[PDB]
């Protein structure tokens, strides 16, 4: 579909996942924070290869595809919102309603037969925890909870974080995050020392294949994910050796973090607890196009009143964000970028030589392949193509 | 209520005939074998005249971009078309084709 | 063929046009102004994907392909004109005559059997109205008049203009220029205000499809073009409404310009009168490669003597050039560029959703498809291929 | 299979050569000078499209492919040499031995079954004359002498040089160097005047084809190459004429250089004597990828002791390097780049129009096609493929 | 424990594969090619896949992960990306009972 | 005027023979079945010897770039060849091959 058939035929265990270069269609995805989109100020962004426009009208968010139906120009080149509820293309003035995308007027020809008969693509938009989620799919959307990690939506959970664009396919980010052994790249992180954390270098697996993880496909909310249970039967490595001689040691701090790690469709990781014993971490790797993704980082900490929320925010701004989101996760950024060349030609999916701890990643590839709600294709981007019965 | 199109015999199976209506949009009359059908002449995807297209069985292909519709149901058969075509009632009485003034 | 065959099959109305990504071969194209090339000073440029060299010898212009026959290097990397009538490749000294492109000498091997047996490609070049035209085609060229809009070559017509390279396929430029409804992007132009122009926001079509345009299949000189007649029975729109409410208005100036607008092959628009009642405007969209074109703008005005021409040149530089050529058409430049992505993968030619005023564009696409003198292909650029 | 089969079928006389866009596998190639790689100081480089890492341990050079077997990242992103004899990938700590590439340890999982059962690709490395040669091939390497021109390895031959990355495919560099007529581009070089060289503009061949060169396939050490003998029966050209009139003359200096020129697989030219009657010149055009190569320039001069070696070095730095390696060969650089466009689409290998002096180049194309030790492919780069 | 009891020769259909787990050791894979029985390590040498979950095409086993393959008789790679040979374990049928060796075959004391 | 080249039997069917001429460009004589033809030996596209190329019927294929010529008309049959080959009429009398010394 999006990949050479010869390669897909080889990856029998997770072809759909390898084919999903542009991401999975029909899932909710966070793209920005609520405070970034103001009333009557349309904002552009690209999601799953599609150029979109988001506007806030009377406090509510609406999403329209940023491409006029007429000659395919982006409306955002020159935004003309002539009435509260509509946007007028700057080229020939085709006008659309934000709420349903219907072509309601055409200033260059108010008698056109196209008026009332065409509809610009719209996408559901929902705000939660100060985050803007867009359902990049068709038909009525499922509840947001289906595409979020457990507890992210808890009433008491105060969510704070950051978002930025990273140069790598979304899947490389996902597998970097859910990777049990990549913890090695974090051995010198300031968070480890400055927050006195206990962090091994790796893990020596124990038990059988199935015991290595917990596949979730019976979640009442419809959630689909995988829990990494490598430390349940595997002795953590705190002394790295070569030829028997110790060359590196893990961190021997007091704080126990990352008791459980889980990856959830459409591509969101949950680390609990982290970066502190009393916090929860959630990060999304949102597909922008085949080479880029939004690295949406969120940190959650229970709060009962405004006082706690502010203390948390102050704490976030002064310690967490700079020491964790950045001081810790920045190494993940160049790490996923380092895998680009190997997988760029899709050959990495065949030549990779995996080892024991990748058992978790394999489980994810299979779950993603079996439970995704659709494979986004370039045709979805340019315009679906078909000849019905043929 | 009805308009005189032509003699059922003036149309060979698999052919299209445009019907220009005074003060109104044009219609298209297709003969699929021995059954007649009618829809708006203008393709819903643009401004093309379907009567200038190609009829394959009961599917009309637009000459502009290759979009297509089922002439019986008026439903899109091939991309890029997505908007249903208005279908008009057709009646044959005494060897003559008649098309309804308004769509069904 | 320069486009996916599956796409060409779908656009039955104008497949050759959609396939003409590199432009039409065997037509004249303006590429620079006469004053830009001086005696013995070769100039480079790319036309229809081909690198060319133009030189002025004894006042006359000559055009050679800027690619040595030997190892395919551009002669222009290091120009070596060692005699008034030749140019010597800087690499192995193969020498060509500007006159007919014949390989007349090889400094590195005067006894070579290749001498006099090879010929570098040459193209006809003609100067008119201070403009340099190149016939990018094969065989004897037709009159330049065939490829120019009516009156451009009129004896008393004084032509002045501007040229630059724009980043968009030439066709997007052509269609925007002839687009009756694109006038909407000019609603805030300084020209409209500063020259008190009447300018509607658009047109509510009137009459039948056939009456929307006037195709000219043959002129006394074989011209091929289309006139935009949307204003014949159409109703000019001066009040833009949304849900019945007025949100925008046209310009109620007193000067009526653009009486008639016509597009001609190989791709030049004529707007008359413009930007003032006493002037005529013509603009070419010349294919450089698949992604760029020359936006060759020319403004014409009848002048009986040197005093009028002098006065005209002063007005051009001080008013018309900055207020019209720039103040008006600059919006056309970014508008063209805005359509690049949609058509870049050739899918826009299938997915576009046209409305009534686009009858003009459709008429141009089919006239262009039916009367162009040839489709430039990548093979013409690298070297025509054919195997028995 | 690096080139369209239709093109390869057309060049029956030298298809393997035209297909070798990435170079020839199983040959020795110089990539840097010994003084450029220090003890325990890993250096990265790309050869024949493959990313490599070179390191010096206890004075000896080792070469490992710069790509972890695990997730295919370059180890060089963040080098981690924990023990003197190993390198640890910065990602999941897979650790390899420089000596044999064996995956000997995994810090993140010491119980892994992969330990000791996987091997990272290693390549033989040899230092000679202060130059680092890598055998980009498989299995036991042949004697270095096989892939070096005659006398390069002579006991007393002192070698000094310079190396850099040039943006052109390696073959364009090879053909420009072994090109008898390209000498024309050096007519104004400072070396010609400043070193009183005798240098014609070109050559009028004499005798038959066979006599234009000497194909060497009988050398005892196994080296394969071609000598350019155009000067044996060819009348050197000193007076360049156009229409019979002298427009340029060669250089009438007293110093005689370049009596013999030869090109040898895998792609190294030898000019003797040059740039002085008592010196020998050799230059390699090493494939980095399809679009670039290392231009490895070396100048040899017999030296009996340290006093002479030191004297020669001082002359090299103050005269030979700036006057010859640069003052002369800099023109060969842009010349090579000038042919990129013509051959970039692989069409130039079909459309080129050759003349008599190119007979030497054709002989080289046939020798290379017939005696190369293997065609490097993109599959060698990503990972060889094969279905049962 | 030199010979590991696997199953009855009749419990395996021609062209099938059976996984044999061992206490304190890596699993083996027993293949029945027609009437003959062969065995190798069960874990693909290219990664962590189980070959017993793959597809057997004659005397060639195809790994389910990346499509690599091996010859079950020689243990030599049959298809990329596999490059490391599989350990081969001798199999014998005594009383119609399938037995697999507890130690792999070696290039020791055999044909030159 | 006429150059006696060789005995017809000196050439097997489908072969080419190079005919050198002191102080003149070499010629190539082709035996197509039992018919004989002649052209200039040098490909008009470069320095290749057509007598070292491949003959397919009455079309000679150049060994260098795959260009080709019809040995009867001398006209290019395949790119990149564009300059027509010089043709020389040949005559066979009493089993002897003669080629016109003048390009006709
Ligand atoms: C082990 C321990 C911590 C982490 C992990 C694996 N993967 C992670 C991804 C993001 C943030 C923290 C972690
Ligand atoms: C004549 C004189 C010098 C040279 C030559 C021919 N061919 C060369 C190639 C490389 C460097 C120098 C030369
Ligand atoms: S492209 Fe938007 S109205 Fe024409
Ligand atoms: S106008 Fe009919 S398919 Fe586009
Ligand atoms: S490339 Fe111009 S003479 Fe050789
Ligand atoms: S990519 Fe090198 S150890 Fe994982
Ligand atoms: S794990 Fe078997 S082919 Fe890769
Ligand atoms: S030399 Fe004959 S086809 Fe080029
Ligand atoms: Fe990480
Ligand atoms: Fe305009
Ligand atoms: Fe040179």
């Amino acid at each position: 579909a999006n990949v050479d058939e010869a390669i897909l035929k080889r990856v029998k265990g997770w072809a759909p996942y390898v084919d999903a270069k542009l991401g999975f269609r029909n899932h909710w995805y966070p793209v920005m924070f609520s405070k970034e989109i103001n009333e009557g100020e349309p904002k552009t962004l690209k999601l799953l290869g599609e150029n979109l426009l988001v506007n806030r009208i009377d406090g509510k968010l609406y999403c329209l595809k940023d491409r006029c139906l007429h000659r395919g120009v982006q409306l955002s080149v020159k935004v003309e919102c002539k009435t509260k509820s509509t946007i007028t293309c700057w080229y020939h003035a085709w006008t659309y309603r934000w709420e349903d995308g219907v072509l309601c007027d055409i200033l260059t020809n108010p008698t056109s037969a196209q008026i009332g008969r065409q509809k610009l693509k719209t996408y559901p938009v929902q705000e939660a925890k100060g985050c803007v989620f867009i359902y990049l799919g068709d038909g009525d959307p499922p509840p947001l909870a289906r595409d979020t990690p457990p507890n992210f939506l808890d009433d008491d959970m105060e969510i704070l974080g950051k978002n930025q664009i990273i140069k790598s396919n979304w899947r490389l980010a996902v597998e970097n995050g859910f990777d049990p052994s990549h913890i090695y790249i974090h051995k010198d992180s300031i968070l480890v020392k400055d927050n006195d954390l206990a962090l091994p270098l790796g893990f020596a697996p124990g038990g059988d294949r199935k015991q290595q993880t917990r596949v979730v496909d019976d979640d009442v909310v419809g959630r689909k994910g995988v829990y990494d249970l490598i430390g349940e039967h595997g002795v953590p490595v705190f002394e790295g050796t070569i030829g028997g001689e110790v060359v590196r040691e893990g961190a021997y701090g007091e704080k126990i973090v990352a008791n459980d790690i889980s990856i959830w469709l459409p591509g969101v990781l949950k680390v609990n607890p982290f970066p502190n014993p009393d916090m929860m971490y959630f990060e999304w790797y949102v597909p922008i196009d085949e080479n880029t993704h939004y690295y949406f980082q969120t940190l959650g900490k229970p709060c009962a009143n405004d006082e706690e929320r502010k203390k948390y925010e102050q704490e976030f701004e002064s310690k967490w964000k700079p020491m964790a989101l950045e001081g810790f996760n920045n190494d993940d950024i160049w790490a996923r970028e380092a895998m680009v060349d190997f997988y760029a030609d899709d050959k990495g999916w065949v030549n990779e030589i995996l080892f024991e701890s990748d058992e978790a990643i394999v489980a994810w590839r299979k779950l993603a392949s079996e439970h995704n709600q659709g494979i986004q294709t370039q045709a979805h981007v340019s315009g679906l193509e078909h000849h019905h019965h043929h | 209520i009805w308009l005189k199109v032509c003699a059922a015999s003036d149309m060979q199976p698999g052919t299209i005939r445009r019907v220009n209506r005074v003060g109104a949009a044009p219609l298209a009359v297709y003969r699929v074998g021995d059954q007649f059908y009618a829809t708006e002449d203008t393709c819903t995807h643009g401004i093309a005249s379907l009567s200038e297209g190609t009829l394959d069985g009961d599917v009309i292909e637009c000459p502009f971009h290759g979009g297509a519709f089922n002439v019986c149901t008026g439903m899109p058969a091939s991309s890029p078309c997505t908007v249903p075509l208005g279908v008009f009632e057709v009646e044959v009485k005494e060897g003559e084709v008649y098309v309804a003034g308004e769509k069904k």
